[PDB]
C-alpha cells in the first residue's frame, strides 16, 4: 500500500540488530540508507501535498464530512505509520551508537562514512556528555571501566603490539612484544582494553 | 553443476578453419552451456619460461612446501575448508537482484544481442555461439553466485560488472572468433600505394575514400598500420 | 590554431629516433668502413625520385628547385651556394629559423631515413653485407677475404653506388679498412685497421674493477 | 610564571591520574619528560598545572582523537592551540590572532586529493624520485571523477529546480522511439560524427534539428544535457534541445563537504571583519621582461605601488616575450641564461623599492612561455597543471625579498574561508576557435564564456587531445566547492569583473593593452574591484 518503503527499513533495522547480536564482533553500523530516508520521505511529502489538495478541494467543493473526513484520516495513519518506521530505525541505529560509544570511549573513537551528519554529530555530542558525566561528580569511580567484577588482581599479560616504554601510575612498563609481565590486573585495565594485553 | 573439458577438432583449434569447422557439438548442446572458455597456447617464450619454472618448482619438492607457507599465509586454504565455506554459503543466502542491476543488465545483454547480430550479419553464417535468453539467465545466475559467496542479500552492480567481464572473457571470447577479400585487398593496395610508408593520416580520410573494413585490423596485425590517436589517426608503421 | 596542443603536431615534434643497424660478432672478412657525408643535400635533392602527416608537396617542390639552383651554382664557383646547402641541412631542424616547420622536419627526416634505407638495400644487393649504419657511416662486409684484393673491389662498388640517380649528389670515402674485427656496438669494439694498425675502444673495460681491467685488455689482445 | 625544571619522577603519579585514569590517555616516558618540562616552566613548584593538563587532555580528545599523546607532536600541538585559544579569548601567550597562521597558497601537488565513491561519498586519499608520476588508472579516472562530479551537481540542482531524469546510454539501446535526457560528454567520433560519451557508453547523435541555450559556450570535450528522440534504426539520438548542467551555489558544496572547526570558523570571519583594510594587486597578463617599455612601465608601476605596498602583489605567465626552448647558438641566446639574467634585472630594478617587497607576498604563475611548461610546449597550450617557476632562475629575485612564492598556474589560496584561484590562460580563443556551430556582445562573449566555466565545473572542460592535464592532478582544475574569487588572467578576452552563482570572476587582460600597463586591485573585505590603467 504505502508503507512498503518503512516495512522494508525496518526488515532492514531487524537485520543489522541480528548481525550486531551475535557474539561481540563489535562492528560499525551498515552504512546510513539515505536512499531509503529519501524514498519515504518523497511519500510523505507527495502524501502531505494529498491532504492539503484534499482540504482545499472540499473547501471549494461540495463534499460530505464522509470521504472528506475518511481519506484525511486514512493518509494521517498513513504518516504515522511511516514516521513510526522511521522512528524505530534511527532508534535502533541510535542505541547501537550508544552501544559503541560507551564500550569504546576508553578503547577508540571512530568508519564514519556510514553514518548520517546528524548520526556522527550525535556522536561527537555524546562522547562529550559522557565525559561531563565521567568528571563531574562520579569522577572518583571510573564509569567507563569494566562491568565484569574484579575477581583477581593480580594477573599475567602477554604484550601483543609493541609499544615501546609507557609510564604507569607509579614505575613504569616496558611494552617489548612477546614478554610476559606479571602485574595488578587494576593499572593495565585501559591497555587491555585497547588491545595492547592479551592474557586474561 | 556441469563441468565438460573438450577439445576442438584437429587437436589443435586451428584457428584458420572456421570456428563452426573446430567445434562438433550443434548449437542446441552449446546452448544449454553457460560459460563456454577457449584456451590457446599463446607460446609465448617469458610466459613459457614463467611456467616451466612453476613446474620445476612443482616436481622438486619445492610445491610441498610453498603451498604450505602460502596457504599458512592466508592467501590460500586448504580443500575441507573451501568445502565447508562453499556448503554454508549455499545454504545460507540466496541473493536476489537490484532493479538497476536489471536494467544495467538488460541492456548488457541487448549489446551482446545486437553484437552477434552484426557479426553473423558479416560472416553471413550463424554463429556456433548460441547467445541466447538462457545467456541472460547465465548472466543472472553468476551475478547471484558472486553476491553468494560474498553473502551478501541482493547482488550489487559490482557483481554485475565482474559477471559481464568474464561472460565477455568466455563466451564472447568464444563468440570473437573467425577464420570480400577482393574488397580487403583492393583496399590494402590502395593504402599501400597512396599513404606513404613513412606518414600518417587520419582514419576519416580512409572513411571518405572508401564497411565493417576489417582490412586496417587485419593490417594492424601484420603491423604494417598502426591506429594510435584514439584510432582517429592511421600510421604505416613501416611495412 | 598554432597555440593549442595537437596530437599528431606534438608527436611529429619529438618523433627524432633514427633507426640505427647494427650487428654484433667477428668478421674474418674485410670490411670498410665508408663515411657518408651530405646525406640530407642528396635526400633533398633526389626526393623528386589525404595524408594529414605529410608537408606541403608545393613548398616541397619549391625547396627542391631552391636546392637544384643552390647545386648546380655549388658545382662553378660559387662558396656562398655550398655554404647555404650546408646551413639548409643544418636548418630545416632549427625551431629559431623564421619559416620553421615541424612537419617540413618530420618530412625530411622521413626521407632522408628511406633514403638510408635505399642505399643499404643497394650496398646489399652489390654483395656486402652490413654491420653497422647510423646516418653517418656505414660498415660494409666484402666477401673479399684478401686484404689485398680490396682496392679494386672498393673502387668498383664505390662507382656502382654513384651510378645510382638517388644517390649521385652523395659522397663517400673509405675510413678504415679491416681485414678483422670485433664488433658489438659503436662505442665497443677492436680491430685491425689498414691490416697492420689495431684499434681497441670498450668502454664495458671501465665498468670492470681495476684490478682486471688490465687483464681484460691483456686476454684481449691475447684472443685477438 | 615562575620557571623551573619537574623531573618526571614526582610527576608521575598526578600526570596518570589525571590523564590515563580520567580520560584513558597512555603516556610515554618522552611525552611524560616534555609535558614535565613545559608545565616546570609556565609554572612553579608545579602544583595548580591540573588545569592545564585537564585543558590539555580536552583538547586532544576534542582535535586529536587517539591515544599517545606523548609523542612530541601531539603535545605541541595541543600546546599551541591552547596557545590559540587563549589569544582569542583576550600562562604562555596572551598575544592576538594573526591572519598569516590563517592565509595560505595551495600548489596543484599540494591539493587535497579528493576522489568521490559513486554511491555517495566524496573520499580522501592524500616514495621516490619518480613518485609523482600518475599511473594509467589516474588516466583512465580523470574523467570519470569529472563527469561523477558533474553528475551530483545534475541530481542536486535539476531535479529539484526541474523533474523528468537522466537515462543512461546503454538502456537507450531496446527503446525505438521514445524521449530521452543524457548528461553526456560531447566529442566527436574517430568515424568524425558528433556523440555523447558517457559511463553506461555512446551514442551517436543527428546535430541537426536542435536549439541549445545560446547563453552558452559549446565545445568539443564539454560534457551537456541533451534532450530528443532515440532511433534504432539508425542507431542514433535525434537531439532537440540541449543545455549545460545548471550550477550550484559555493555554500551548497559546503555543505555537502561538511568540512570547516567552529572555532576556527568563528576566528576565521571575526579576522574577515577586523581586517576591513587589505589591497590585493593583480598584474597583468605577458609581462614580457625582454621588452624595454615593459621594463618602463613596471618601474612606474613599482614606484607607485612602493607608496602602497599591498598585501599581496600576484604575477602571471608569460614573462617573456619568446617561448623557451634548447636554443643551439654560441652566443647568449641561450633562453635559459637569458630568462635568468632577465629575473636577475627584475630583481635589480625590483630592490631599488624598500618599501614595496616588504610586509607584502608576490606570487609569481607560470605561462605559455615559461621555463619547465614552455620549453617542450614551444608556447602552446602545454600541459595544464604547471608546475612552479625553477628555483635556478629565482636566486637574485628570492635573495632580494623575504616573502616571494612560485605557484602553479592554476593555484588555490586559503586567505580566510574564502578560496582564491588563480588562473592565467587565453580560454576565449580556444573556445571561440573550437565552438561547433548549430545547424539549428563582449560582455554577453564573456558572460557565455563564465557561464560555460562554472557549468561545468571545470577550469578547462576540454579534451586531453586538445590540453594535456596530468593525471594525478586533476581535482586541481574541478570547479568542486564553486570557490568564491576567481582569477582568471587571459590574454584575447577584454578585462571584466562579473559575479554569478556567488561566484566573483575577474579578467585584468593583457598588462599593456594599446598603450597603459593595466594592473587589477581587489578588496576582499568589502570584496570589491577596481581596474588601474596607467599610462607609459
Amino acid at each position: 500500500m504505502y508503507g512498503d518503503l518503512g516495512n522494508k527499513l525496518v526488515l532492514e533495522a531487524k537485520r543489522t540488530k541480528q548481525l550486531y547480536a551475535r557474539s561481540n564482533q563489535d562492528v560499525n553500523l551498515p552504512m546510513y540508507h539515505e536512499d531509503i530516508i529519501r524514498n519515504i520521505l518523497k511519500e510523505v511529502s507527495n502524501l502531505r501535498k494529498n491532504t492539503e489538495y484534499l482540504k482545499e478541494q472540499q473547501q471549494l467543493g461540495m463534499l460530505d464530512d464522509k470521504v472528506a473526513k475518511c481519506q484525511y484520516f486514512v493518509t494521517l495513519l498513513c504518516m504515522e505509520r511511516n514516521k513510526r518506521c522511521l522512528l524505530a530505525y534511527q532508534r535502533l541505529r541510535t542505541d547501537i551508537l550508544d552501544s559503541m560509544a560507551w564500550n569504546n570511549n576508553g578503547l577508540d573513537l571512530m568508519d564514519t562514512n556510514n553514518l548520517s551528519h546528524q548520526e556522527q554529530e550525535y556522536l561527537k555530542e555524546y562522547c562529550d556528555l559522557i565525559t561531563d558525566l565521567k568528571s563531574g561528580d562520579l569522577v572518583d569511580i571510573d564509569l567507563s571501566g569494566s562491568l565484569v567484577p574484579p575477581s583477581d588482581v593480580f594477573i599475567d599479560v602477554r604484550v601483543l603490539k609493541d609499544a615501546g616504554e609507557i609510564q604507569t601510575e607509579y614505575g613504569v612498563f616496558n611494552l617489548i612484544k612477546d614478554s610476559q609481565f606479571f602485574v595488578r590486573q587494576s593499572d593495565v585495565e585501559r591497555l587491555i582494553q585497547q588491545g595492547y594485553l592479551q592474557k586474561i | 553443476s556441469v563441468l565438460a573439458a573438450a577439445n576442438p577438432i584437429y587437436g589443435r583449434y586451428d584457428d584458420l578453419k572456421s570456428p563452426g569447422d573446430n567445434i562438433d557439438f550443434q548449437t542446441t548442446i552449446l546452448s544449454r552451456f553457460d560459460m563456454i572458455f577457449i584456451v590457446k597456447d599463446d607460446h609465448n617464450e617469458e610466459r613459457d619460461i614463467s611456467i616451466a619454472n612453476h613446474v620445476i618448482n612443482i616436481h622438486t619438492g619445492n610445491a610441498n612446501a610453498m603451498q604450505n607457507q602460502q596457504e599458512e599465509n592466508g592467501s590460500e586454504i586448504s580443500i575441507e575448508k573451501m568445502k565447508r565455506y562453499i556448503t554454508y554459503c549455499r545454504l545460507k543466502c540466496a541473493p536476489r537482484l537490484s532493479p538497476q542491476a536489471a536494467e544495467k543488465l538488460s541492456s548488457n545483454f541487448v549489446t551482446i544481442r545486437k553484437q552477434l547480430l552484426i557479426n553473423e550479419l558479416e560472416s553471413t553464417e550463424r554463429s556456433s555461439i548460441p547467445i541466447t535468453i538462457r545467456q541472460l539467465e547465465a548472466i543472472i545466475r553468476i551475478t547471484e553466485s558472486l553476491a553468494k559467496l560474498e553473502l551478501s542479500p541482493i547482488a550489487q552492480e559490482r557483481h554485475v560488472d565482474e559477471a559481464i567481464r568474464l561472460f565477455q572473457a568466455s563466451t564472447m571470447d568464444a563468440a570473437s572468433q573467425d577464420p570480400s577479400l577482393s574488397e580487403i585487398r583492393r583496399f590494402e593496395q590502395e593504402l599501400k600505394r597512396r599513404l606513404p610508408i613513412g606518414w600518417s593520416t587520419s582514419y576519416q580520410t580512409l572513411r571518405r575514400e572508401f564497411a565493417l573494413d576489417k582490412a586496417l585490423y587485419a593490417l594492424e596485425k601484420h603491423e604494417t598500420i598502426q591506429l594510435r590517436h584514439q584510432g582517429q589517426n592511421i600510421y604505416r608503421s613501416g611495412v | 590554431i598554432q597555440n593549442d596542443f595537437d596530437l599528431n603536431t606534438s608527436w611529429i615534434m619529438n618523433d627524432s629516433e633514427f633507426p640505427k643497424i647494427n650487428n654484433s660478432g667477428v668478421y674474418d672478412n674485410v670490411v670498410l668502413d665508408v663515411g657518408v657525408d651530405n646525406l640530407t643535400v642528396n635526400t633533398i635533392l633526389t626526393s623528386a625520385l589525404f595524408v594529414h602527416d605529410a608537408f606541403s608537396n608545393d613548398a616541397l617542390n619549391v625547396l627542391r628547385g631552391m636546392l637544384k639552383e643552390w647545386w648546380d651554382e655549388a658545382l662553378k664557383e660559387n662558396s656562398t651556394a655550398d655554404l647555404l646547402v650546408n646551413s639548409l641541412a643544418s636548418w630545416v631542424q632549427n625551431p629559431n629559423a623564421k619559416l620553421f616547420d615541424g612537419l617540413l622536419r618530420y618530412h625530411v627526416h622521413n626521407l632522408t631515413k628511406k633514403a638510408l634505407l635505399q642505399l643499404v638495400n643497394e650496398f646489399s644487393a652489390l654483395g656486402s653485407t652490413i654491420v653497422y649504419a647510423d646516418r653517418n657511416q656505414i660498415l660494409i662486409k666484402t666477401n673479399k677475404y684478401s686484404p689485398e684484393n680490396c682496392y679494386a673491389y672498393s673502387q668498383y662498388m664505390m662507382k656502382a653506388v654513384r651510378t645510382n640517380p638517388m644517390f649521385s649528389y652523395l659522397d663517400l670515402n673509405i675510413k678504415r679498412y679491416w681485414d678483422l674485427l670485433i664488433w658489438m656496438d659503436k662505442f665497443n669494439f677492436s680491430g685491425l685497421a689498414c691490416d697492420y694498425t689495431a684499434v681497441s675502444q670498450w668502454q664495458l673495460k671501465k665498468f670492470l674493477s681495476p684490478i682486471y681491467q688490465p687483464e681484460f685488455e691483456d686476454w684481449m689482445m691475447i684472443i685477438l | 610564571v615562575l620557571p623551573v625544571k619537574i623531573q618526571p619522577p614526582l610527576l608521575r603519579p598526578l600526570a596518570y591520574r589525571v590523564l590515563s585514569r580520567k580520560y584513558g590517555l597512555s603516556i610515554k616516558s618522552d611525552g611524560l619528560s616534555a609535558l614535565a618540562e613545559f608545565v616546570g616552566t609556565n609554572i612553579g613548584a608545579n602544583w595548580r598545572q591540573g588545569p592545564a593538563t585537564i585543558k590539555f587532555l580536552e583538547q586532544f580528545a576534542a582535535v586529536w582523537k587517539q591515544q599517545e599523546r606523548g609523542l612530541f607532536i601531539d603535545q605541541s600541538g595541543v600546546k599551541e592551540v591552547i596557545q590559540e585559544m587563549k589569544e582569542r579569548e583576550k600562562p604562555e601567550s596572551s598575544k592576538a590572532l594573526d591572519w598569516r597562521d590563517y592565509f595560505k597558497v595551495i600548489n596543484a601537488s599540494q591539493q587535497q586529493r579528493f576522489s568521490y565513491n559513486p554511491h555517495k561519498m566524496q573520499f580522501i586519499f592524500v616514495g621516490g624520485i619518480a613518485g609523482f608520476l600518475p599511473d594509467i588508472e589516474d588516466k583512465v579516472q580523470m574523467f570519470l571523477t569529472r563527469y561523477y562530479l558533474t553528475n551530483d551537481r545534475v541530481m542536486r540542482n535539476e531535479n529539484f529546480q526541474n523533474s523528468m531524469s537522466i537515462t543512461p546510454i546503454k538502456n537507450l539501446l531496446g527503446r525505438d522511439a521514445q524521449n530521452f535526457l543524457l548528461l553526456g560528454l560531447l566529442n566527436k567520433n574517430f568515424k568524425g560524427n558528433w556523440s555523447l560519451e558517457d559511463p553506461s557508453g555512446s551514442v551517436e547523435i543527428d546535430i541537426s534539428q536542435t536549439i541549445p541555450t545560446q547563453g552558452h559556450y559549446y565545445v568539443p570535450g564539454c560534457m551537456v544535457l541533451v534532450e530528443g528522440i532515440y532511433y534504432s534504426v539508425g542507431n542514433k539520438f535525434h537531439v532537440t534541445s540541449m543545455t549545460l548542467p545548471p550550477g550550484e551555489r559555493r555554500e551548497i558544496t559546503l555543505e555537502t563537504i561538511g568540512n570547516l572547526d567552529k572555532d576556527l570558523k568563528i576566528r576565521l570571519h571575526l579576522l574577515e571583519k577586523e581586517l576591513t583594510d587589505h589591497k590585493f594587486v593583480i598584474l597583468g597578463a605577458n609581462l614580457f621582461l625582454d621588452d624595454l617599455k615593459i621594463m618602463t612601465a613596471l618601474s612606474k608601476i613599482l614606484q607607485k605601488l612602493n607608496d602602497d605596498p599591498p598585501t599581496l602583489l600576484i604575477w602571471q605567465g608569460s614573462f617573456t616575450s619568446v617561448p623557451v626552448f634548447a636554443s643551439m647558438s654560441s652566443r647568449n641566446i641561450s633562453s635559459s641564461t637569458q630568462f635568468k639574467n632577465n629575473f636577475d634585472a627584475l630583481a635589480t630594478l625590483l630592490s631599488r623599492f624598500d618599501n614595496l617587497t616588504e610586509n607584502t607576498t608576490m606570487i609569481f604563475i607560470p605561462g605559455p612561455n615559461d621555463l619547465w611548461g614552455s620549453m617542450v610546449s614551444l608556447g602552446a597550450s602545454g600541459t595544464l597543471p604547471q608546475d612552479p617557476i625553477p628555483s635556478a632562475f629565482t636566486k637574485k629575485i628570492n635573495k632580494v625579498c623575504k616573502n616571494v612564492v612560485w605557484s602553479s598556474n592554476p593555484t588555490r589560496i586559503a586567505y580566510l574561508s574564502q578560496e582564491i584561484v588563480i588562473f592565467r590562460d587565453d580560454l576565449s580563443g580556444r573556445f571561440k576557435r573550437h565552438r561547433l556551430e548549430f545547424p539549428f556582445q563582449k560582455v554577453q562573449e564573456t558572460r557565455k564564456l563564465v557561464k560555460t566555466i562554472l557549468d561545468q565545473g571545470h577550469l578547462s572542460p576540454f579534451l586531453d587531445s586538445l590540453r594535456p592535464i596530468s593525471w594525478d592532478l586533476d581535482h586541481t582544475l574541478t570547479l568542486c566547492p564553486i570557490p568564491s574569487t576567481m582569477v582568471l588572467c587571459d590574454t584575447t578576452s577584454a578585462q571584466f569583473d562579473l559575479t554569478y552563482n556567488g561566484c566573483k570572476v575577474i579578467n585584468p587582460g593583457s598588462f599593456i593593452h594599446n598603450r597603459r600597463a593595466r594592473y587589477m586591485e581587489y578588496v576582499p573585505s568589502s570584496k570589491k574591484t577596481i581596474q588601474e590603467e596607467i599610462y607609459i
